[PDB]
């Protein structure tokens, strides 16, 4: 799935 | 030999708008293009196509941007590039529907962008690395 911490960068 | 530090605070803070919009509820993934190539462009793409595709977005709050470095490399008719040092400041939230609470976040960290320019005058980030604090 998806998690918010992967919009960072 | 250093870039400017304006002229890298404007490409960071162009990639953290296009990285906006392509995640955001409009779900602007062709505007990645405009930024990103190479395998930075492949993760975010892959991101942006996944997270429209479950019908999840994402909203955004940049509270600091700040360039720690950043250096030019202009390496002949090969090309240039670049390397650009940046700490974020930033809070986010995950608007999914399938839990009953959206997940946010508030991250300050440092990350690395691997730029290099194309043969139209343009600049296009290539690479990146994460350090968290």
């Amino acid at each position: 799935h998806l998690d918010v911490m992967m919009a960072r960068g | 030999r250093p870039m400017d530090t304006e002229e890298a605070e404007e490409l960071v803070r162009q990639w953290e708008n296009v990285k906006a919009e392509a995640l955001g509820p409009t779900h602007q993934v062709y505007s990645l293009s405009e930024v990103l190539d190479e395998s930075m462009l492949v993760q975010w793409q892959t991101l942006a196509q996944t997270a429209e595709a479950k019908s999840c977005y994402w909203r955004f709050v940049l509270l600091h941007l700040e360039v720690l470095q950043a250096h030019i490399f202009e390496d002949g008719i090969a090309g240039e590039a670049a390397e650009i040092e940046a700490l974020l400041e930033e809070a986010a939230e995950l608007v999914d529907e399938s839990q009953p609470k959206n997940a946010k976040y508030y991250s300050t960290y440092k990350i690395r962008y691997i730029l290099k320019k194309q043969e139209d005058g343009l600049w296009k980030f290539c690479q990146s690395d994460i350090q968290i604090q």
